[PDB]
């Protein structure tokens, strides 16, 4: 289903006009809440006096229906950045009125034009009426894909059209966008309308779009082709971006008058229905992870605290990632006992940090598998956890699972491990301190014993995301740091953003760790290419994880598992969004710092410009050993 | 009169005289509940705007942003609709019935002209289009993009079937000409100066016309020409219009709710600060050459006895 509007410049009388929009299937109506022409004058006498209403009457619609049906529009004559002193006067006043007259009637949204360069007292006029009390409603700034002087038609003869490739000037709108938010502070009121053009322009023009708070797509009549059955249609490039628009779910805006007039003016909308229905249908992962896209939340720190029953049961949900874990420990029985020694070897598997026991199921499982003998402890310092274990130890594993209620990196084992088998990692591989914890565990592991996972690696990528820096900026605290939230990491299924470059490795663990002198601090450099100008607003983190031989975990994109939604990517942020141009690198530094009570993360971008150092000593963000 | 609105719309809009002497009359209401417009005759010019005294009356889907004569009893008419309109007087000239209604444009159709040939007319719009118009067929023959903003104004050239002017919010006057294969041909100051916001050919002189800016300004261009100007209104210039003199005069009207008159230099003949509102639009009574019937959104028509 999609969510659709009407744009119109003229509405003789509202009732009329929104019962036909209504008929038509339309969700809400664009409007002006002044009339277009009305122009009005606030200082030159007598025209100042003139009577009458100003407009009409709030009593037309019910509080509701202006709450939830109406947007309101910018009247075209309002011209705050004009070179007439006259016409900045007045249009500044007019502003105000009229958007004051937008709350003062509940409007949800109200749709502004950027269609020049120069906004900068628009943006004034709209960033003082936000901070006038204290209101949620948005405002939608009209911009276009293409700028009107950019697609004019080449019929002025002293004046031809510009066949020459600008590859900047061509994204020339998406800077007035920029500009505009930029003076207005990333105001989380202020959202993008993309008004979609007859000639889409380069693949690049659009991509600057990414990651932008897009909140509605204007589609004019104009820009609809014309099928067999005279239906409105729309060109196959057309169709990619509504598509890939309508993954952003983004309300859909009709402008324009009807163009096929043998057909009823609803047919617009019905395409729209059309094309929406027939996209992919939702995957496995986006079936379970709806209602996730964008949103923040601290990571999990499993070894600090206690994790709660229904965060294991999250856990448990994914077959994929627990059958990849039977498979590994399955090729590793094989592997260690021959079949002749079958009945005679009894292998000793340690799950190092059990939960509720699904790697101790899928061990068992496993060795019925491989039809080979083990010994089972399920270490879990969780005593919460341990209930649920001990109730599953006693009714169906029985001897053959000993729960161990413990800290693996302390506790006595009365004998070594054939195989250790742990899912301690995190978003970011080893951001629950995996590390620390199997290096302490390693002493009872045999001389030839197997780890699972017996490696990790973390990936790193820039990312830009308006809105993702926006939600960030909005998670300032009492009684903190006030720039705390960008000096930590955040789980968080990335939806809305741009990936400015691929995906790089960060950094690695190997279990056991043979180096006698063991270091998990760590310290690395990457320089991302990007072949885009963009704005850079943070840093994606993704693994990888080898738990034996080819059988691999992976939230990278390129080699995602597939299936398997246990692990949304993790972001790290940066204080201040960076400009950066095509053709630059973005270099970015990341330290991985420990003392003997915490484990942290710094970084830092040193290129194309500084930043500050992030989270120096931990002062924002630590993760508890 | 029948089919005639009790009462017309206070924001009146266009006032044009026929040959013989009636009065066209556009308004629309640009407040309150309903916002529509009307179109009016008034034989009797001094009985204006009283509606129990007109000739013919008949209310509009939507607003009147402008309109123009179509020979002596057609009136075409520029909707907020999106639509260009004619209607047209029926033979009793009582009635005022709709001709066409076609919904072309994508926003208000803010200026319309009917060129020389009678037979077709120039629209623009706030969709930043211009349109050719067959009256006969109701159809459109050309739809240009030339601007980058709004169309202000467009006027047919006086004699030539083929040309007309437009200006836009983009700073372009364009000269059109639908003999070239580029049609438009950018005008003017080759400095940028202050939008323009009404055009006029000079009645007489194919190669002159004025054109009044945002800032007051009135401007007498020669394009054959290798300008002369004046600052006679303190805000934007809504309209110029030319005595029907054999050597004519230059009605300029503004949003400081002033009508000047010039001569050919733009020097100061006459003011008139009779309206209290913005005045939309002046004509010339071709019966008695010195009155200049005004009106404005004050719903004033007033006649100015002129100097001359
Ligand atoms: C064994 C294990 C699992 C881990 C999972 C995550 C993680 O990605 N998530 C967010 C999340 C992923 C998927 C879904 C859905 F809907 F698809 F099932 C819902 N939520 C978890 C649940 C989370 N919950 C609250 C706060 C932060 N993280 C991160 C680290 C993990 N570490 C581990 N050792
Ligand atoms: C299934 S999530 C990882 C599990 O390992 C447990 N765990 C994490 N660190 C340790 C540790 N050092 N010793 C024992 N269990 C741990 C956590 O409590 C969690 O249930």
């Amino acid at each position: 289903r999609v969510s659709s509007g009407r744009d119109l410049n003229c509405v003789p009388e509202i009732a009329d006009t929104l019962g036909a929009v209504a008929k038509q299937g339309f969700d809400f109506l664009c409007m002006p809440v002044f009339h277009p022409r009305f122009k009005r004058e606030f200082i030159q006498e007598p025209a100042k006096n003139r009577p009458g209403p100003q407009t009409r009457s709030d009593l037309l619609l019910s509080g509701r229906d202006w709450n939830t049906l109406i947007v309101g529009k910018l009247s075209p004559w309002i011209r705050p950045d004009s070179k007439v002193e006259k016409i900045r006067r007045n249009s500044e006043a007019a502003m105000l009125q009229e958007l004051n007259f937008g709350a003062y009637l509940g409007l949800p949204a109200f749709l502004l034009p950027l269609n020049q360069e120069d906004n900068t007292n628009l943006a004034r006029v709209l960033t003082n009426h936000i901070h006038t009390g204290h209101h949620s409603s948005m405002f939608w700034m009209r911009v276009p894909l293409v700028a009107p002087e950019d697609l004019r038609d080449d019929i002025i003869e002293n004046a031809p059209t510009t066949h020459t490739e600008e590859y900047s000037g061509e994204e020339k709108t998406w800077m007035w966008w920029h500009n505009f938010r930029t003076l207005c502070d990333y105001s989380k009121r202020i959202a993008v309308a993309l008004e979609i053009g007859a000639d889409l322009p380069s693949n690049h023009v659009i991509d600057r779009w990414l990651g932008e708070p897009i909140k509605a797509a204007i589609l004019p009549t104009s820009i609809f082709l014309t099928n067999k059955k005279g239906f409105p249609v729309l060109s196959k490039m057309h169709q990619r971006l509504i598509f890939r628009l309508l993954k952003l779910e983004v309300q859909f805006i009709i402008t324009g008058t009807n163009h096929h007039s043998e057909k009823e003016f609803c047919s617009y909308l019905q395409y729209l229905e059309y094309l929406s229905q027939n996209r992919p249908p939702p995957n496995a992962y986006e079936l379970f992870a709806k209602g996730y896209e964008d949103y923040l939340q601290s990571p999990l720190q499993p070894l600090m605290d206690n994790l709660e029953s229904q965060t294991y049961e999250v856990f448990e949900k994914d077959p994929i990632k627990y059958s990849q874990y039977q498979q590994a420990i399955y090729k590793c029985l094989l592997d260690r006992v021959p079949e002749e020694e079958k009945d005679t070897n009894v292998q000793v598997l340690m799950v190092l940090g059990a939960g509720r026991g699904p790697l101790v199921n899928a061990s068992l499982r496993a060795a019925k598998q491989a039809d080979r003998r083990i010994k089972l402890y399920a270490v879990e310092k969780n005593p919460n956890a341990v209930v649920t274990l001990e109730n599953w130890q006693f009714e169906e594993w029985g001897s053959q699972v000993t729960v161990v209620s413990s800290d693996m990196r302390e506790w006595v084992a009365p004998e070594k491990a054939d195989i250790i088998v742990s899912e301690l990692l995190g978003s970011f591989a080893d951001n629950e301190l995996s590390p620390e914890c199997l290096d302490g565990a390693q002493h009872f592991l045999k001389d030839d014993g197997v780890s699972i996972p017996g490696e990790y690696t973390s990936f790193l990528a820039p990312i830009s995301s308006s809105k993702l820096y926006n939600e960030v900026r909005a998670c300032r605290e009492k009684d903190r740091d006030p720039e705390a939230q960008f000096e930590m990491p955040y789980v968080v299924r990335l939806h809305n953003f741009h990936q400015l470059s691929a995906p790089q490795p960060c950094f690695t663990f190997s279990h056991p760790n043979r180096d006698p002198m063991i270091d998990n601090n760590r310290y690395c450099t990457l320089e991302f290419p990007v072949e885009v100008n963009t704005v850079l607003h943070g840093f994606a983190g993704y693994f990888e994880t080898v738990l034996y031989q080819d059988i691999t975990l992976s939230i990278r994109p390129e080699t995602h598992s597939p299936g398997m939604f246990s692990w949304f990517p993790i972001l790290f942020p940066i204080k201040q969004p960076i400009t950066v141009r095509e053709g630059q690198t973005i270099c970015v530094r990341f330290w991985r710092c420990s003392n003997s009570k915490k484990v942290w993360y710094e970084w830092a971008v040193t290129a194309p410009v500084c930043s500050a150092i992030h989270n120096p000593t931990g002062r924002s963000y630590t993760i508890g050993l | 009169p029948p089919n005639a609105p009790a009462c017309m719309e206070r924001q009146l809009e266009a006032a044009r005289y026929r040959s013989d002497g009636a009065l066209l009359l556009g308004a629309s209401s640009l407040s309150g509940r309903c916002w529509a417009g009307s179109l009016w005759l008034f034989k009797d010019p001094c009985a204006a705007p009283n509606e129990g005294f007109c000739s013919a009356g008949v209310q509009t889907e939507a607003g009147v942003a402008d309109l123009t004569w179509v020979g002596e009893r057609g009136i075409l008419v520029a909707s907020d609709s999106g639509a260009v309109e004619l209607w047209e007087l029926d033979e009793n000239e009582t009635l005022i019935v709709s001709k066409f209604c076609k919904y072309e444009h994508d926003d208000i159709v803010s200026t319309v002209s009917v060129l020389s040939s009678g037979t077709q007319a120039v629209s623009g719009s706030k969709d930043i289009c211009i349109k050719v118009w067959d009256l006969a067929q109701q159809v459109v023959l050309s739809s240009y993009r030339a601007h980058a903003a709004q169309v202000t104004c467009v006027a047919a050239s006086p004699h030539k079937d083929s040309v007309f002017l437009s200006c836009s919010e983009d700073n372009r006057i364009l000269l059109w000409d639908t003999r070239c294969p580029k049609p438009a041909s950018q005008i003017g100051c080759s400095a940028p100066g202050y939008l323009p916001t009404s055009l006029a050919w000079h009645p007489q002189q194919s190669e002159v016309f004025v054109f009044g800016d945002e800032n007051g300004t009135v401007s007498l261009v020669d394009t054959k020409s290798t300008v002369l100007s004046s600052a006679v209104h303190s805000q934007c210039v809504t309209g110029l219009v030319f005595s029907p003199h054999s050597v004519p005069f230059l009605a300029s009207l503004s949003e400081d709710c002033s009508l000047a008159v010039l001569d050919s230099s733009l020097s100061e003949l006459f003011r008139s600060q009779a309206h209290r509102d913005f005045v939309r639009d002046a004509t010339w009574s071709p019966l008695n050459h010195s009155l200049l019937t005004t009106v404005g959104w004050d719903h004033q028509v007033v006649h100015h006895v002129v100097p001359t």
